[PDB]
């Protein structure tokens, strides 16, 4: 058969950033060439390792995705060796991560009036590379651990996106997929 | 680590203060856009549940200590959040003073004139009392239009006013502010650096050494106003005495440049005005403000957002939506940027296209700094960044390359002079009212000025500084200073004034950077990258800085200055001495028409 890619970039629901869902393909067969000229859709086309048009003569096994949602000005941080809110307490990125992050705009399905997107923003210590945090709704303390809102230096991490239609560019839900294409 | 106990506490304000002021902004924005009964019990909700975000923050922001904080970022930000919160205003007190402003705004925007003769034709200020304040040179028709208008929005609003200057010295004492109008002159407050500091009464000892200095060049405008007009109105007008007040531009009497058809310097020069032009060719309301943004695009400047165009109400809705159109830049957070504003094609609303558009690319500008750090660097430098593109636009020579003048329209040393005489109406003849109704208000919040001495004070400081003089008498049963907008609706009108001496002390910054060649009034800073970066770095600073700073970085002064000003005016202010040798250059207070 071919490369089940359209339950990855043409999904019905995409999860939040800590929640990001993850699927293991392998032996499979992708068109990569419609790919490589979809630009007006995709906003975000880095690569990181692999040049984008030699990958599809390269054979990959156990191709990961992981596939979320962040806001316009949170695609700088699926970058290796990148510094921020989302790279390092949603989703670190190794410094040797080959593949292509690939990012579009979806401000008119992914923001309705019912959707609702999180991030971590609190943590104590940094994510791993190619670590899921679970959803940890604890109320994050200052030191230690708190119980209620009304404590001080208690703060609970999970700030949602305020994602409206209307909002500008930069805080629009962007659906990031990664492909790390592991080799050997 | 005092520090991070502080850096996370902003983080979990940041990351819920832009959501819950978000949806307090869209709520005001379905207000502000069609007016309903659903629409302001939607928006005092959520702006309510973020007053109540608003102080509860700041009662935790008070359990941090700023001295054991040594990162001035930080600092500043926990400065604004325990300096504004909790009011000693009690629940009564509080439920008085939001139905004492709701009911101000009301009386002076339903209010209306309606004339003694027939009181069925009655005009709402809104079309009305304003082509006939702009237009008309009756004598006994603008006294109707004037005095109507202090009589019933201003025996209405003496009474709402007197309880407005309790209640608000009240919450300003709350803060541990002396009166109300030290509240109002905390933008310019500066703590720092010993010399790059400015106390709060720094603010009034620096705008009345401005205003000495600002009155060789208005008593010379002045005279020759007077004397211009005074073959308009040969009767009324006294050749030595104050103007009348109702006879001056606006009904107020704030700008007065509904004067330069009477007061013309040659009448025998076509016209710089570009009201007409723009009606014979095709030019709609979007172009109004697409070629306003590339006058910004063209120095350096971004674009406009996506969501810019989509989004705002640039023109005046159908379907019977009742919007109130003051024209406003709204900043809604999360990168949304829009303007509410019905424009009319005309002159005015050409250079509010700018000036709207200039507190846009100043909000798009500190979109990088922190949530609490999103404002201008005082309040008269969010209006000054509109108005210095007000002064490059409005010259002939950028309008004959934008193709609205006609390419026949030559320089002369006569329109050297029409140019920048309708430059001293707008910007000049502003100075001494805008200087004196925050002088008034700084003394009847002090308490400098009794109640009973409101109206006596508010007439003999405009005789003194301004050179007004009321045509009808008023006792203390009237409130004239309640009668404009800024005021009724509680809004600062120092703005005004100190945006006016950043207006040309801006342009005349630029105009070196832009290796501009000549007279300050001939320069143009359009097509010129040069002059923008410096500009945007002025402007992505925000409220990071003390404006004693960012003033020192980019005009090279650190104060105030009004220099600049005056040497924008001094083609004109030779040539008004000239003029002005026959005529007599003063006012006598002791004058009255009535
Ligand atoms: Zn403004």
């Amino acid at each position: 058969n071919l490369c089940p890619f359209g339950q990855v970039f043409n999904a019905s629901n995409f999860p939040s950033v800590y929640a990001w869902e993850r699927l293991r393909i392998s032996d499979c067969v992708a068109d990569y060439a419609v790919l490589y000229n979809s630009s007006s859709s995709f906003s975000t086309f880095k690569c990181y390792g692999v040049s984008p048009t030699k990958l599809n003569d390269l054979c990959f096994s156990s191709v990961y995705a992981d596939y979320f949602v962040v806001k316009g000005d949170d695609v700088r941080q699926i970058a290796p060796a990148q510094t921020g809110v989302i790279a390092d307490y949603n989703y670190k990125l190794p410094d040797d991560f080959t593949g292509c992050v690939l990012a579009w705009n979806t401000n008119s399905v992914d923001s309705k009036s019912g959707n609702n997107f999180y991030y971590r923003l609190f943590r104590h210590g940094k994510i791993k590379p190619y670590e899921r945090d679970i959803s940890n709704v604890l109320y994050n303390s200052a030191g230690g651990t708190c119980s209620s809102i009304s404590q001080l230096g208690c703060y609970e991490p999970l700030k949602s996106y305020g994602f409206t239609p209307t909002v500008g560019v930069g805080y629009q839900p962007y659906r990031v997929v990664v492909l790390s294409f592991e080799l050997l | 680590t005092p520090e991070d106990l502080a850096k996370t506490f902003l983080d979990d304000f940041n990351s819920a203060a832009e959501n819950l002021s978000y949806q307090s902004s869209l709520a005001s924005w379905e207000y502000n856009t069609n007016i309903s009964d659903e629409n302001i019990q939607k928006m005092d909700e959520a702006g309510a549940k973020w007053s109540d975000f608003y102080e509860t923050q700041s009662k935790h922001a008070k359990n941090f200590s700023l001295e054991e904080i040594h990162n001035d970022t930080v600092k500043l930000q926990l400065q604004i959040l325990q300096q504004s919160g909790s009011p000693v205003l009690s629940e009564d007190k509080s439920k008085r003073l939001n139905s004492i402003l709701n009911a101000m705004s009301t009386i002076y925007s339903t209010g209306k004139v309606c004339r003694p003769n027939n009181p069925q034709e009655c005009l709402l200020l809104e079309p009305g009392l304003d082509n006939i304040m702009g237009t008309s040179k009756d004598y006994n028709e603008r006294l109707w239009a004037w005095e109507g208008w202090r009589a019933e929005v201003g025996k209405q609003l003496r009474p709402l006013y007197e309880e407005y200057v309790v209640l608000k010295n009240e919450m300003a004492r709350g803060y541990h502010y002396e009166d109300y109008g030290d509240y109002w002159r905390r933008d310019y407050e500066t703590e720092g650096s010993p010399d790059l500091e400015y106390s709060r009464d720094q603010l009034t000892k620096d705008v009345e050494r401005i205003f000495a200095e600002i009155k060789p060049l208005y008593e010379q405008l002045h005279a020759y106003v007077r004397a211009k007009l005074m073959d308009t109105y040969p009767f009324h007008i006294s050749p030595t005495g104050c103007l009348p007040a109702h006879l001056l531009g606006d009904m107020w009497g704030r700008f007065w440049t509904n004067l330069y058809p009477l007061t013309v310097p040659f009448g025998q020069k076509p016209n710089i005005d570009v009201t007409d032009a723009m009606l014979n060719q095709t030019w709609d309301a979007k172009r109004i403000f697409k070629e306003a943004e590339k006058f910004f695009v063209s120095i350096g400047l971004p674009h406009m957002t996506e969501g810019f165009w989509n989004n705002s109400m640039l023109t005046d809705p159908g379907d019977g939506r009742k919007v109130v159109c003051h024209p406003t830049a709204w900043d809604l957070g999360k990168g949304d940027f829009r303007i509410k504003m019905c424009t009319k094609v005309t002159m005015e609303d050409f250079l509010t296209a700018h000036h709207e558009m200039g507190h846009i690319q100043y909000d798009m500008a500190y979109a990088s700094q922190p949530y609490l750090l999103r404002n201008g660097a005082n309040e008269g430098f969010h209006e000054a960044v509109g108005e210095v593109m007000s002064l490059s636009v409005a010259t002939p020579k950028h309008l004959k390359t934008m193709g609205l003048l006609s390419p026949d329209f030559l320089e002369d040393n006569e329109t050297e002079i029409n140019f920048l005489f309708k430059q001293a109406l707008t910007i000049v003849g502003t100075l001494p009212f805008t200087y004196m109704l925050e002088k008034w208000r700084w003394m009847v919040f002090k308490g400098e000025i009794p109640k009973e001495e409101w109206m006596t004070k508010w007439w003999e400081m405009k005789r003194k500084i301004v050179g007004v003089v009321e045509p009808v008498p008023h006792d203390e049963t009237y409130c004239d200073p309640a009668s404009l907008f800024h005021v009724a609706n509680d809004y600062s009108f120092i703005r005004y004034y100190t945006r006016t001496i950043f207006e040309f002390q801006f342009h005349e910054a630029l105009c070196r950077i832009a290796k501009h060649d000549g007279p300050l009034h001939k320069c143009d800073i359009s097509n010129s990258t040069d002059a923008g970066k410096k500009l945007h770095q002025m402007l992505s600073v925000g409220k990071s800085q003390p404006w004693t700073s960012v003033l020192k970085d980019f005009v090279d002064s650190k104060d105030m200055d009004v220099g600049p000003l005056l040497r924008y005016f001094e083609p004109l202010y030779t040539w008004l001495k000239e003029q002005n040798r026959n005529s007599f250059v003063g006012w006598n207070t002791d004058w009255s028409p009535h």
